[PDB]
């Protein structure tokens, strides 16, 4: 099933550039598939994996992370979706969300990592764009999320808007092994400004 | 020619809350427009449209283990200073209010693994007695059951019964518009199993959404924390 | 929201408060 | 499964005959909770003359125990013009100022800054010099007296200044290319401005900060914190109030 | 009969920037007619419609000589508070506000003698990096060329870009809405002459149009000089 | 541009019935809705279909006896402020004002038993001479008759008579407007009985209703009990 | 019932008072 | 340009200011 | 008779005065 | 002559001043 964060995607060019815009192709802005974590038996309730959107594993987007590398900013949204591995004699949930400007961090800003929350917020953090992974009914969760941010567009080198979390509600009960998580950005309707110089 | 006036005795007194505006001092400012998605317009729609989970013993789910019986799985107290709310926004939401009104809908859903299955009674016990302690005593009031392999979540609404038009959002020592009642989930069988050395519980998470009926009443500030 | 007197348009729409696009 | 009522039934739950609906919700509207005076900050003067420094009005830090406090924690984004009540307590004798003039000016999102007495105002000798940013003209001066002044505050309303369509209170990013610690959530020009008081008082009083935020606009919601210490098991949470056991 | 009245609080404050005017002392004033030209409207139209000249180690132009390759020859913080606009008239009107908003023309005229040609890459260099020092450097980025003795004069715009819906007219320790970039010109070939003897070297003026997009916003007063 | 304006004398009095109200600083509440029957309007129409019992020597009753002539039976001064009107709800409702106006019906109701018979003659004597003492001497004015035994109730309505617009709620030392005469019942017979061992008495209950005429005016205050 | 003024309307009949269904 | 209530006319258009021809 | 101004009936003229038959 | 405000008739033209005939 999809689920949209807060609105479909506009592919509206920035209220706030009279300078020259490219606009990315899907076969430029590609599709990316990459390893989150092993959500093992031990990590208690309230922790989670922290992708902030999308640095950190922006080296590693190899094409439409080379556009972005010569431009100074972008607007784009992000289809992701997390998909955790597991049979059914395991049990627990997690819900994963999109957040609009999250932050805690410990300032290890725009790098993923783990954390556990305060609680009032794994409570509350259904009160985002968050589909419900529950390993007796289904094993994905799917999101799309559009541009967002004070700016009509942002610098992805200084901001990040889009973060998802993958948040662990239940425990992960069952056989011995771990469920690794997992999951695909592809960007959406992609951006750019101002290209930078070279690299010299 | 000048207009003949009488200064209304409270004349030069401030009042916080004053129905009217002050004077500008910086005119003609144009703002630049929003796109920005998601603004809210009321606080009582993302409560409605919102799942927020549950508080019990720290964790927002409960466990039925493959040994129950009549022992009540999950209790609590009509009020939305009750403690399974603590943590949510519903509840938390109501803070900032006086009076509450309406039935809030309970989600559970049973996470325990595909291998596995149960059911429960979740009942709903009217604030009268002194509280039921086994299923064979709620049973004869307002409940359903889940046979948790038939759907793996549920939704159970607690009304609004009262004498009282609006109730209190700030509960304490027992009034009659203090309490609704009491909310609780007791387990139909236990946990079967494929085997029992692998799977020998399961997690039911508990979410609360506002009821349809749902409104908040008579904006509050602040008192000392507690 | 809030703003209900008659007087409270004493003063302009446009000097008063601010004005979107 | 099975739904409206009296079967013992699996998926078959009883009747709900929802109620009525009286205040149609009304209170919850985010622009209504807003369009009201709080008691946001409490800050002292400049005397007219040094080298001071102006006030920053940004109630997006919070931590203080107040509703208005969370409430805007609620949000992700902000928008909203502002109004403000300054009233100025005595923390002496009354009778110690006589005249009591005070110079107030507000500076909007992004103005700029350094002040010193440059104003002189002379007559009979002794001579009054105010700040050179206290005084009257492009951006909004108040002058009021506190003797006898049978409500010793000042107020007004102040629009939208900031340069960002909105203002996000809380920001996963930089406001600057040196990425140091401070510039975390941070985006300059995410407030509504700034503020001077000063005057031959500075001492002898300390001043009350009141906002008022017409035209409330608040884009997505975010968790709502609880206020309160988590109650025992399977227990309320008793209060003091309007009611109770008398 | 008489009106019955509340003194708001703030009721004998004075507040500088009333939206409202004070009572007339000596009416019936006719004033004689003026046909008087050029009457403005606008503070924004001038500065439109009007070349200002720029400000480079003190005089209003660069130069060329037989001899430069990939040095930059004129380089500027792109802010308003930026040096090489310090003598002009946008940038100085500018200063009576708080906020800019918009593209800036630059007008260069080449003034070397007709038995003289030149070449130049002008170009826009967005602010991220730590700024280019080669003409094979900055060429990647937003630039044209000009080859004097084609036009031996030029415009050039620098764009607005930013998630800045306004830009600060009182720059300093860089912010994200303190800078919109760098201008630059570089010298693409040298000073080719009829008689290198003569003439060595060429002065190409560098003028200062508002642009059409160009706005201000929020007035302000001086602080002290500096 | 300001106004113009002169404060009035008074201006900062505060005078506790001014026909305006003050201003609100809690809008916006609306409030559930009330079916509750018998809601009334004005205090005149609760006094005027609702009858009231009397008060004499303490109960609110008189007695005939195998044994009585012309001795008058029932007496009081019409005032308001009268005696045998103390106990009443219309007497006391008037002591809410200053000023009374109209008729007022007497309902009594014989209660003695059927075995039982007896007369009376309800008189009502104007306020001059210095009051009857014998039914012969009252029986030249207004009166009817009354014998227990065609109604065992009877209405009698004593009217207003005065030169006086108005009354007085609060009599006192005989004025003009204090007093509008007496009521008196009188026996025209005795108690006629089956068997004069078991009914040797009879109790006609006397009730006081408003008059359909009857008005009040003047809010007043209330002074030192006594 | 005693309210007689004009200016007794200078606030809303919505703000000033409370209201029935 | 900056007069902005509605009281601004209190005084006449005549009277308040100046008039060109 | 010597009532003359217009917020003479600021007042209704039922609250203010008395009133005939 | 010189009256010259919307409230200089806040009173009557006949209170106010004197009446030829
Ligand atoms: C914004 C500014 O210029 N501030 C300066 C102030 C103001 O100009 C001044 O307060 C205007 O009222 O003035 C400062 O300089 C004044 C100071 O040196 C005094 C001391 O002698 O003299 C002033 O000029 C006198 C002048 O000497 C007389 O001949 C006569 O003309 O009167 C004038 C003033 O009434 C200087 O302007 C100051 O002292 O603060 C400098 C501030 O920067």
């Amino acid at each position: 099933g999809t689920t949209y964060c807060y609105s479909k995607p506009d592919g509206r060019p920035p209220s706030t550039v009279s300078d020259p815009v490219t606009r990315l192709g899907p076969t430029l802005s590609r599709h990316y598939t990459f390893k989150v974590g092993e959500w093992p038996h031990s990590q208690s309730h309230g922790h989670a994996w922290i992708c902030p959107l999308p640095s950190d594993k922006l080296k590693k987007m190899g094409s439409f992370h080379e556009v972005v590398k010569a431009h100074h900013l972008v607007k784009n949204g992000w289809d992701v979706v997390v998909q955790v591995n597991a049979s059914f004699a395991h049990s627990g949930a997690l819900c994963v969300a999109a957040v609009p400007e999250y932050e805690h961090t410990h300032e290890k800003a725009l790098k993923w990592s783990e954390l556990e929350e305060p609680a009032y917020t794994y409570q509350q953090l259904s009160v985002f764009p968050h589909q419900l992974l529950n390993l007796r009914t289904n094993s994905s969760v799917h999101l799309v999320m559009p541009y967002i941010g004070p700016g009509p567009t942002t610098n992805l080198t200084l901001h990040n808007p889009w973060t998802i979390v993958i948040l662990i509600l239940s425990e992960l009960t069952g056989p011995g092994q771990t469920v690794p998580v997992t999951m695909s950005v592809a960007p959406i309707d992609a951006m750019v400004n101002g290209p930078l110089p070279n690299p010299e | 020619a000048p207009i003949r006036v009488v200064s209304v005795p409270e004349s030069d007194s401030f009042m916080s809350s004053v129905p009217d505006n002050s004077t500008p001092l910086y005119p003609k400012v144009v703002v630049p427009p929003r796109q920005v998605p998601g603004r809210f317009t009321n606080f009582i729609d993302v409560a409605k449209q919102t799942y927020s989970f549950c508080s019990i013993s720290g964790k927002p789910y409960f466990e039925v283990t493959n040994t129950s019986g009549d022992e009540p799985l999950f209790q609590m107290d009509v009020s939305l200073s009750a403690a399974e709310l603590h943590g949510t926004y519903v509840a938390s939401l109501s803070s900032f209010f006086a009076q509450y009104r309406g039935s809030l809908n309970f989600y559970f859903i049973f996470t325990g693994a595909a291998a596995t299955k149960a059911k429960f009674l979740v009942a709903f016990v009217p604030p009268h007695s002194a509280a039921p302690k086994t299923r064979d005593e709620a049973m004869a009031c307002i409940h359903a059951v889940w046979d948790v392999g038939l759907n793996s979540a549920f939704s159970f609404n607690v009304p609004y019964s009262s004498p009282a038009d609006f109730m209190a959002v700030y509960s304490a020592e027992a009034t009659v518009v203090n309490v609704s009642g009491w909310l609780q989930v007791y387990a139909l069988t236990a946990l079967t199993s494929t085997d029992i050395a692998v799977n020998s519980k399961g997690r039911v998470l508990v979410a609360v959404s506002a009821g349809p009926d749902f409104s908040l009443r008579h904006p509050v500030d602040l008192p000392d924390k507690q | 929201g809030n703003s209900g007197s008659i007087v409270q348009n004493f003063y302009m729409q446009q000097y008063q408060n601010s004005i979107d696009a | 499964v099975t739904n409206v009522g009296e079967d013992g039934e699996p998926g078959e739950t009883e009747p709900r005959h929802a109620l009525s609906p009286v205040d149609m919700h009304v209170h919850t509207d985010v622009s209504f909770l807003l369009d009201r005076f709080f008691d946001v900050e409490t800050l002292e003067l400049s005397n007219l003359t040094g080298s001071p420094a102006t006030h920053v009005l940004d109630p997006f830090g919070s931590t203080a125990q107040l509703a208005w406090a969370r409430l805007l924690n609620t949000c992700t984004y902000f928008f909203s013009d502002l109004e403000l009540s300054i009233q100025f307590k005595f923390t002496t004798t009354p009778s110690s100022v006589g005249e009591g003039f005070v110079w107030v000016k507000w500076f909007p999102v992004g103005a700029p800054t350094k002040t010193t007495d440059a104003w002189q105002l002379e007559g009979g000798g002794n001579s009054v010099r105010i700040q050179q940013l206290a005084v009257a003209g492009m951006s909004p001066t108040v002058v009021f007296k506190i003797a006898g002044s049978r409500s010793q505050a000042c107020g007004f309303s102040v629009p939208y200044t900031s340069m960002w369509r909105v203002v996000p209170v809380f920001y996963n990013g930089w406001g600057a290319p040196t990425k140091e610690k401070a510039t975390y959530n941070w985006l300059p020009g995410a407030h509504f401005g700034s503020i001077l008081l000063t005057s031959d008082a500075h001492d002898k009083g300390g001043c009350y900060l009141r906002y008022r935020f017409p035209r409330a606009n608040m884009y997505c919601p975010r968790p709502i914190p609880p206020a309160f210490t988590r109650p025992a098991d399977k227990t309320r949470h008793k209060f003091p109030t309007n009611i109770n056991k008398q």
